[PDB]
């Protein structure tokens, strides 16, 4: 509707309660109060839908090097893997199947 | 200009200065443009000469530079038309009948 | 009408008659880098990004 | 809280003891009067004139950075 | 969710999604040698080498304030490349830009390096702040490990390892422990831990529709006068 | 001549190769040390840097590290042509030969 | 020799050509290695931007004029133009026309000095297009593998040998010019693929082309020679020979 | 066999790191609701880094909105019914000027 | 297919025979707008939805047309 | 956590040595006042 | 390899001292008539162009 | 655990209360410190409607106060007649007349309609970003299927023998 009442009672029609409590405090909150500009422990929400890139393997090495097994994985990959990129993408099972036929002969 | 009514004894002080500012810097736009052209600035305006007499071309080059500035200065007659038309309306309204 | 005719002549038409932009270029390395860069990211596009 | 508020505290340290410890809890009217003039952290003690300067100084400075950087 | 309904949203007078060569009246036109007397142009073929030198300047002048932090230098390199790889990967046809896209980006990066040479660029001040907050947390963990104490991160890792054993010891019908199930185990522990901390209210509304601020105190009035300091 | 290394000031040393075998071993160690280099053991004298995950900007970082270790002043015109391990080896030879005859460093 | 040169260590032959979009100059010159935070001076002193524009734009611009001051010491610039400016300066208070005629020869003198003191810039893209057509050069050199080890190009002082070039023995031309407008230099090249090096020595002169008054090419290579040196092979390639090129075309003899 | 054992191990760690990125974002997003109900400076704190990039646009005087955005979607929404419908060109700085001028045999440089 | 089937069907999208004679609201609502009502934003949605139906959500036709 | 200062349950000595976010701003302004001694002088 | 990315379509002009050297001054302009005398020839011989001559005669 | 660096570089001319660089975010923070927090009313009714009679008294008190103080009020009413007629007849079309006469001039409406649509896009931010992640998570899950196959090869090779 376009006829909500008098001008004095205009701020009255805004509140909508989720409970059955009476009387109802009329004031409708506009924003959330932010008294102290505190640095949030939460991670940034910009890191939302970024595709795979260099930061993924760079951080993988940093977290893998925190383990003994991960240190062996990183060293063997960066030295003994003929790839022109660290952004490994599996689009076929050629390297997998040929590694099994060369292994199961025993 | 309403927010400057109490900033001075003249309500249109900023407008009276701005029309002069607008005139001076617009008048300087063609002057700086010819400076950017260089010594060849006349060839940018009129093009290639036609007669071998440098004195003859000088008169055609003087008119080419004259027209260069007339294209700008003559447009201020449009501003006079707006002020004259704006004043005529103010004169009719301010003298309209009320008894 | 005089307002539009003022700025459409003092600036727009005046500078259209005495200034211009060239169409010839002196360097074209962005075009050939984008082609090589696209082949570098061929596998990622194949995954539908 | 600012150094001027802390300077008032050292001067009013004995007055705060009389009001908050003795008057603010005795009884009746003396209790209400002592709890009304209690001494402590200023409720709604922000100075808007200080804050008006900080805001206008920052906004005018961002304009100075643009107008002077030519 | 919500999608733009206007089908002509990306239409410009120059074409669909054209932000490289917008249509204007003074369009570029060719010049003919035999008919041109003189010309005033600022275009040149120097943007390629200026692009190379600018990368070396920005990299080397930023590494002055890294204090030899090798991980920070390698991280900064990945960030610096993302700034220079903009024209090579953008949807915008940077090769069809109005008056030379190469010159435009080189002049744009020179304005960045000028700030970098003075150590006043916001990317630099952001890097020092982020790195200081990171090293302060790494030093906290190092002091707890030297003291034989267990870090908060190891307590969750150890707590999450025993949760998988308990779930895979009761799930004997199926034996496919997917990454989806592994995730919701950790998230159930993360929510409980985040709710345990005394954090400032991040969400606008709590369990009720009311806001979680200090201002959200309505009637009934049940608080007395504020009390003073104790001696 | 001193630089920070992990928060500690360390005196930096300069190298003088002046021999073909020392140049090849230095360049290989240089490229292998770069954190973006893939297949570090498959790297040989005839290895293209593009085949090891390196682009035009990684060649600048590699050349920047040559100026650190050898003390060269490499101009921006030379960097975009260094795209192979062989190119770094031949360039280092050309700089040392130029200084041995002309008595000065190449133009920067 | 490059006339415009600051204390900046990199890109010496491009210093006058590169037009940076800087508002003011960088705090420090381009670093040649990674430095310490205390190696440089935080918050440069007051009036630093004005000082940098003097020592990086004004001062090297004056060293360009001083380095090539021998090219502006002719009787026209030294005696005629100042003498003409002094004749009309005595009547500068009579009317405005004398002020103009007393200042014009000064502005004319500045333009000749400004044009003659600049570094000699040839059309280098013509040169590389010329050498990349030769099969004996492209056998060892390619654009994607070539690098510059040294570059030198400077005007030749005074009048040349008055048997190889009788043109410059003209009293009318000598009144306006004290030099030849010819230049000579070399190009030290190296190829990272083949390991070959060559010295590209060249001599240039202004020639008339296709028209009556305008110069055709201010820097025409009438002698272009290359001494290619490889692992064990020394070759000498003659792209343009002066004994044959000077029989077809003659210099231009700039006036004003 | 050890070649693909370590290759697939590193390949999995790359996409496990990507999985944790999307998982952790959806986790932090649970506390963020109704961007219209947050103040200006608090919304920037949730999206840390936007204030830094905003300072970069200001200090370099790139005060043309959406000039450095590849898809200036806000620029298209603002010009849905504009005369001479156009968006700013990519990385357009308000100070650059590529205007030229030539003199031909004809007038007006034609 | 059923969605496009009904969009093309003349019986589904067809004015009545007397529609030409009826009084027609010749505005979408952007001439006089309610500025201070609590449903102000919902009014703007209906204006935008009315303008989209007129141009089949190709608002370039509205930009070129007469207002 | 539970020892955080309360404006109601506060000691006199704790209020005098509070040093909150208001003082942290002032201490930053004081650093600017001191560093400007030679310029103003 | 900067020459690899140089565009030869900029060779349409030969700019030197703010003047295109490939200008047909023998067919257009004040320098077109070949019946000029000793003084007119010596005047064009100095300037080498009409644009520089006309610009100076403007102030003279 | 290796000992990390003690600290990074600390800029001597950048602080939180006096940031070196400028943006609207810092200005927005100082602005809300000035106007203070949102003055939330805890009451059941708004202040104006509860004190209409009282505010009407003080409303008319200041009208009378100005009226009793201004002895030349008739000179001000007459002095205001000309500008009141002039400015209203001059700006009528641009404010109101355009809504039913020659031109609509919908420039300001276009700015409301675009902002009203952005209000909805921000309200549905969580939905739109979650759908974009569903496609990226699908790609990530597809790449993680190769590791699940490899971890069964040891069992396959053992059971096949
Ligand atoms: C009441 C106020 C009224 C006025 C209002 C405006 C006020 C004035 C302000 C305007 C701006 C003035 C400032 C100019 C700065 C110039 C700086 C400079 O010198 O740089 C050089 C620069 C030239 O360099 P370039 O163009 O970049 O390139 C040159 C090539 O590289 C060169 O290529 P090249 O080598 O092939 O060329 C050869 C040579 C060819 O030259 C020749 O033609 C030769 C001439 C003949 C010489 C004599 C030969 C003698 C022969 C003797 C023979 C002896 C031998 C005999 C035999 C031998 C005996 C043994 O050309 C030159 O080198 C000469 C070019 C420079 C000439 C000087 C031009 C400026 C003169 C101004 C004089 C008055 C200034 C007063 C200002 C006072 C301060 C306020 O000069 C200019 O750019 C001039 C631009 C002028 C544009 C502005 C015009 C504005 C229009 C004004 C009139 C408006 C009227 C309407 C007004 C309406 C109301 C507003
Ligand atoms: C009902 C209406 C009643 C009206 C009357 C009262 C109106 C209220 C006035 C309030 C505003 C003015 C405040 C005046 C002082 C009041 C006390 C006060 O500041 O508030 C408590 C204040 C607490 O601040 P807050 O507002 O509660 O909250 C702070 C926020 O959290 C954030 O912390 P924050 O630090 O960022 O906040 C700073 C805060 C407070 O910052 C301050 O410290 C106030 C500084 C004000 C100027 C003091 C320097 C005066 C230099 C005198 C030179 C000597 C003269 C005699 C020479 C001897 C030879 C005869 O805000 C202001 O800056 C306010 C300044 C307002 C603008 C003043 C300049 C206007 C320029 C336009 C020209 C106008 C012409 C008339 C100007 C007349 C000037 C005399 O306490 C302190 O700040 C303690 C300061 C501790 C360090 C002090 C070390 C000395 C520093 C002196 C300055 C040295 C600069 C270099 C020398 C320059 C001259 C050579
Ligand atoms: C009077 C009061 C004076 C008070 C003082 C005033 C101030 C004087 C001092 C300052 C002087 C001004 C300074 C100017 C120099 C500044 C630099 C400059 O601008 O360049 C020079 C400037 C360049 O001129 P230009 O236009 O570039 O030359 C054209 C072409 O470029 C040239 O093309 P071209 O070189 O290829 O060939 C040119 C010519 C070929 O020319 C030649 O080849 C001839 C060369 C002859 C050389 C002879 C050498 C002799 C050497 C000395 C003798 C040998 C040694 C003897 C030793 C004896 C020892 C004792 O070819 C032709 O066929 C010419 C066309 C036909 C002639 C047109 C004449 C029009 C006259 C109209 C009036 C006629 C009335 C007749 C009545 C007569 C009785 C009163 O020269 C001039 O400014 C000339 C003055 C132009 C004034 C035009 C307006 C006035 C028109 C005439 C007045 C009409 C009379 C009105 C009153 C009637 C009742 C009396
Ligand atoms: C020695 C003896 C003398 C000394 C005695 C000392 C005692 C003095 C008595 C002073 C009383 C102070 C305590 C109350 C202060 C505020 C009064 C008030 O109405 O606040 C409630 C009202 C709403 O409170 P709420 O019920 O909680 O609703 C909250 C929602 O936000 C509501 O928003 P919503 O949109 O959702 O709902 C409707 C809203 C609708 O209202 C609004 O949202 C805005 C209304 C327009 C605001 C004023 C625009 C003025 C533009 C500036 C041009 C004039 C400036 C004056 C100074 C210029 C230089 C002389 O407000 C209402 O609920 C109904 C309207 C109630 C009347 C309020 C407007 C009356 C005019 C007040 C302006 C007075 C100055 C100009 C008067 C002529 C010059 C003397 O708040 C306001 O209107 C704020 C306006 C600014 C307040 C300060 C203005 C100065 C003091 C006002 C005194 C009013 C009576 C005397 C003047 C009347 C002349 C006709
Ligand atoms: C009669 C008494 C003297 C009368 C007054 C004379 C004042 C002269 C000084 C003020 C005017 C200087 C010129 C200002 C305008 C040009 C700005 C500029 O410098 O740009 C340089 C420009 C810089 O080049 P640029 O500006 O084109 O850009 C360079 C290109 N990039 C950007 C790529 C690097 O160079 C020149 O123009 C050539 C040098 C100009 C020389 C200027 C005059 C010097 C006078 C020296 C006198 C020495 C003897 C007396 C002193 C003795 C010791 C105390
Ligand atoms: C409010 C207080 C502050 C006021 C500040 C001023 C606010 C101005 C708001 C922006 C309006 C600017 C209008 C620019 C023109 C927009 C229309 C257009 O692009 O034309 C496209 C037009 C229209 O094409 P169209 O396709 O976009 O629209 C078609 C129209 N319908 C839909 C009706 C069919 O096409 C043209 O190419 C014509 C070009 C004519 C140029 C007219 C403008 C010339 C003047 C501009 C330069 C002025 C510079 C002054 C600087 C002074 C410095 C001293
Ligand atoms: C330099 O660059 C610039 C800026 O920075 C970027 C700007 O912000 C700005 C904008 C300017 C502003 C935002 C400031 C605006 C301030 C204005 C208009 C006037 C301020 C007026 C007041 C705050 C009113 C104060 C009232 C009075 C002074 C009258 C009563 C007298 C008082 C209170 C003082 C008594 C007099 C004395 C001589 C004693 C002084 C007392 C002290 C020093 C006590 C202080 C005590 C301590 C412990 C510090 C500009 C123009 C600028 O150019
Ligand atoms: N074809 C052209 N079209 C438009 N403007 C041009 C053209 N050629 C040059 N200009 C302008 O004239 C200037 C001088 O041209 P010039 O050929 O001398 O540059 P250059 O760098 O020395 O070329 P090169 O590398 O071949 O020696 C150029 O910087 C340019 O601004
Ligand atoms: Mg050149």
């Amino acid at each position: 509707t376009l006829q909500w009442g008098s001008l004095a009672e205009r701020p009255m029609v805004d509140r909508v309660m989720s409970t059955s409590t009476w009387p109802v405090p009329y004031y409708q909150r506009l924003f959330k109060a932010y008294p102290i500009r505190e640095k949030k422990d939460k991670m940034s929400l910009l890191l939302s839908d970024i595709d795979i890139d260099d930061t993924n393997w760079y951080q993988a090495k940093d977290f893998l090097r925190g383990s003994f097994r991960g240190r062996q994985i990183v060293d063997y990959v960066e030295n003994n893997i003929a790839s022109n990129t660290y952004i490994l993408i599996q689009q076929d099972v050629a390297n997998m199947a040929k590694a099994y036929v060369h292994d199961i002969c025993g | 200009h309403g927010w400057t009514s109490m900033l001075s004894h003249a309500v249109l002080l900023l407008s009276c200065y701005s029309i002069i500012i607008m005139f001076l810097f617009i008048l300087g736009m063609p002057t700086l443009l010819l400076y950017d052209f260089g010594i060849f600035f006349l060839a940018y305006l009129k093009g290639a000469g036609k007669y071998i007499s440098s004195v003859a071309e000088m008169m055609f080059d003087y008119t080419a530079c004259l027209v260069f500035y007339i294209r700008i200065l003559a447009q201020w007659i449009r501003v006079v038309l707006m002020v004259v038309t704006f004043i005529s309306l103010s004169h009719y309204v301010s003298d309209f009948d009320i008894t | 009408s005089q307002f539009v005719a003022f700025f459409a002549i003092v600036f727009w038409l005046f500078l259209f008659l005495y200034t211009f932009f060239i169409i010839e270029k002196h360097e074209d390395f962005f075009s050939k880098k984008r082609e090589e860069r696209k082949k570098k990211l061929k596998e990622l596009w194949n995954l539908k990004n | 809280m600012n150094p001027i508020q802390k300077a008032w505290l050292k001067i009013l340290e004995p007055v705060s003891y009389v009001i908050n410890e003795k008057m603010a809890k005795r009884t009746g009217i003396i209790g209400k009067l002592g709890r009304f003039f209690a001494i402590g952290p200023r409720e709604y003690g922000v100075h808007p004139i200080n804050r008006m300067f900080i805001f206008m100084n920052r906004k005018y400075m961002a304009f100075q950075a643009v107008a002077l950087h030519r | 969710g919500y999608k733009i309904r206007n089908k002509s949203i990306f239409w410009t007078r120059a074409g669909w999604k054209n932000n490289w060569h917008p249509k204007n009246f003074n369009a570029p036109r060719p010049s003919y040698g035999e008919f041109t007397m003189g010309i005033r142009c600022r275009n040149d073929h120097h943007s390629f080498l200026r692009y190379v030198q600018t990368y070396r300047n920005m990299s080397r002048h930023c590494k002055q304030y890294f204090l030899g932090d090798k991980q920070l230098e390698e991280t900064f390199i990945l960030g610096l490349r993302s700034l220079f790889l903009v024209p090579y990967d953008s949807q915008c046809l940077t090769d069809q830009i109005k008056h030379g896209g190469e010159r435009r980006f080189v002049d744009q990066l020179d304005r960045d390096f000028e700030l970098i040479s003075y150590n006043t660029h916001p990317y630099q001040l952001f890097t020092y702040t982020v790195r200081n907050e990171h090293l302060a947390w790494k030093n906290e963990q190092y002091e707890k490990i030297q003291k034989g104490e267990k870090t908060f991160e190891q307590e969750l890792l150890d707590y999450l390892d025993e949760q998988v054993l308990a779930e895979k010891a009761k799930l004997r019908d199926g034996q496919n422990f997917s990454i989806e199930r592994m995730t919701e185990i950790a998230l159930h522990v993360f929510r409980k831990a985040r709710a345990g901390k005394v954090r400032p209210a991040q969400d606008v509304r709590g369990p009720d529709g009311n806001v979680n601020d200090f201002l959200e105190q309505r009637r009934p009035f049940e608080h007395p006068n504020p009390t003073g300091v104790t001696h | 001549l001193t630089q920070y290394v992990e928060g500690q000031i360390v005196n930096r040393n300069q190298l003088t190769l002046k021999k073909q075998e020392d140049i090849e071993q230095y360049v290989l160690k240089l490229v292998r040390g770069y954190f973006r280099t893939t297949n570090k053991q498959g790297l040989n004298i005839n290895s293209v840097l593009q085949d090891h995950g390196l682009d035009e900007f990684d060649s600048i970082e590699l050349a920047m590290q040559v100026e650190e270790d050898l003390g060269y002043v490499i101009s921006a015109e030379t960097i975009p042509v260094l795209n192979k391990v062989k190119h770094f080896v031949n360039y280092i030879n050309h700089v040392e030969q130029f200084k041995a005859e002309n008595g000065k460093a190449p133009i920067a | 020799q490059m006339g415009f040169s600051s204390d900046n260590p990199y890109n010496k032959r491009w210093e006058y050509k590169w037009k940076h979009s800087y508002y003011t100059y960088p705090r420090d010159y381009e670093h040649t290695e990674v430095r310490k935070p205390q190696d440089s001076k935080d918050v440069p002193p007051i009036y630093f931007a004005y000082y940098k524009d003097f020592v990086d734009r004004w001062l090297p611009g004056m060293n360009m004029w001083w380095q090539r001051r021998h090219r502006i010491f002719d009787k026209f610039n030294v005696y005629f133009l100042p003498g003409m400016s002094l004749f009309f300066y005595q009547f500068a208070d009579l009317a405005l026309g004398f002020k103009i005629m007393a200042a014009f020869p000064l502005f004319l003198a500045y333009t000749r000095i400004r044009d003659k003191t600049l570094d000699p810039d040839f059309k280098e893209t013509y040169l590389r297009d010329m050498i990349y057509q030769n099969p004996e050069i492209t056998k060892y050199f390619n654009e994607e593998t070539i690098h510059v080890l040294d570059y030198e190009f400077e005007y030749l002082p005074g009048y040349l040998c008055p048997e190889k070039f009788p043109e410059y023995q003209n009293k009318t031309w000598q009144f306006f010019n004290t030099d030849t407008a010819q230049a000579e230099g070399f190009f030290k090249f190296g190829d990272v693929e083949s390991g070959a090096t060559m010295t590209l020595k060249f001599k240039t002169m202004p020639i008339p082309g296709k028209f009556r008054y305008q110069v055709g090419e201010p820097f025409y290579f009438y002698d272009l020679r290359a001494e290619i040196k490889c692992d064990g092979v020394y070759k000498e390639v003659v792209l343009v020979d002066e004994k044959e090129s000077l029989k077809k075309i003659r210099p231009f003899l700039f006036l004003i | 066999l050890d070649d693909i054992e370590n290759e697939l191990s590193f390949h999995a760690a790359i996409w496990l790191n990507a999985y944790a990125d999307y998982t952790m974002f959806l986790f932090e997003l649970e506390e963020y609701n109704d961007p219209n109900d947050y103040l200006m400076h608090e919304n920037f704190d949730f999206f840390r880094g936007l204030e830094t990039e905003l300072e970069e646009l200001t200090e370099t005087h790139n005060y043309i909105p959406g000039a450095k955005d590849d898809v200036n979607l806000r620029g298209y929404l603002a010009t849905q019914f504009a005369w001479g419908k156009k968006v700013i060109s990519f990385y357009r700085h308000p100070a650059d000027d590529f205007k030229c001028a030539k003199a031909t045999k004809n007038m007006l440089g034609r | 297919s059923l969605h496009e089937k009904m969009q093309t069907d003349y019986l589904w999208v067809k004015d009545h025979s007397q529609a030409d004679s009826w009084a027609k609201a010749r505005t979408h609502g952007y001439n006089y707008i309610a500025h201070t009502v609590p449903n102000k934003k919902e009014r703007y949605e209906m204006i935008w939805r009315s303008m989209g139906k007129s141009t089949d959500w190709e608002l370039e036709k509205f930009r070129l047309g007469k207002k | 956590p539970q020892l955080w200062p309360n404006p109601n349950k506060l000691r006199f000595a704790d209020l005098y040595k509070y040093q909150g976010v208001e003082m942290k701003k002032i201490n930053d302004s004081i650093k600017n006042y001191k560093a400007a001694k030679f310029y103003i002088g | 390899m900067w020459y690899k990315y140089f565009s030869k379509q900029s060779w349409n002009l030969r700019v030197w001292r703010k003047a295109n050297l490939k200008y047909n001054q023998d067919d257009f302009g004040m320098t077109q008539p070949k019946y000029i005398a000793r003084f007119g020839d010596f005047r064009f011989r100095l300037v080498r162009t009409e644009g520089a001559l006309r610009g100076c005669m403007f102030f003279v | 655990m290796k000992k990390p660096m003690a600290k990074a570089y600390e800029h001597p001319y950048n602080s939180e209360h006096h940031p070196l660089n400028f943006s609207a975010v810092k200005i927005a923070e100082t602005f809300h410190d000035f106007i203070g927090p949102e003055q939330v009313s805890p009451h059941y009714e708004s202040f104006a409607m509860s004190r209409k009679f009282l505010l009407t008294f003080w409303g008319g008190f200041f009208v009378l106060n100005f009226g009793m103080a201004t002895v030349d009020l008739n000179w001000i009413m007459k002095s205001t007649y000309i500008p009141w007629i002039f400015w209203f007849q001059l700006m009528y079309f641009y404010v109101e007349g355009k809504n039913s006469m020659f031109m609509p001039l919908l420039q300001r409406f276009y700015r409301r309609a675009a902002a009203n649509e952005i209000f909805t896009m921000e309200a549905f931010y969580h939905e739109n970003i979650e759908n974009k992640l569903r496609n990226l998570m699908r790609i990530t899950k597809g790449q993680l299927e190769y590791w699940d196959i490899h971890t069964s090869y040891g069992e396959i090779r053992a059971d096949s023998i």
